[PDB]
């Protein structure tokens, strides 16, 4: 939905609030995201 | 019944997050000099 990235994607134990859609670390990166179609929570990590 | 009225002003605030995400503690910058120490 406009949030573009590249890396390894897995699941997570975090539980966003209904209004919560993304998570940001100190590096302002996208750490975790909620999927629009399944409302689940996903962790994102880099690869290089 | 009873009610309480308060007013908002421009301030800087320091926020702490829990183990799992929920806000558990706050620090107000302009309360007293000790709070300025904590914020800086
Ligand atoms: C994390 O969530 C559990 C319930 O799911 C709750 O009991 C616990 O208080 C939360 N962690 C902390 C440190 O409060």
């Amino acid at each position: 939905n406009g949030l573009t990235g590249t890396g390894v994607l897995t699941e997570s134990n975090k539980k966003f609030l209904p209004f919560q859609q993304f998570g940001r670390d100190i590096a302002d990166t996208t750490d975790a995201v909620r999927d629009p179609q399944t409302l689940e929570i996903l962790d994102i990590t880099p690869c290089s | 019944a009873a009610y309480y009225v308060g007013y908002l002003q421009p301030r800087t605030f320091l926020l702490k997050y829990n183990e799992n995400g929920t806000i558990t503690d706050a620090v107000d910058c302009a309360l007293d000099p000790l709070s300025e120490t904590k914020c800086t």
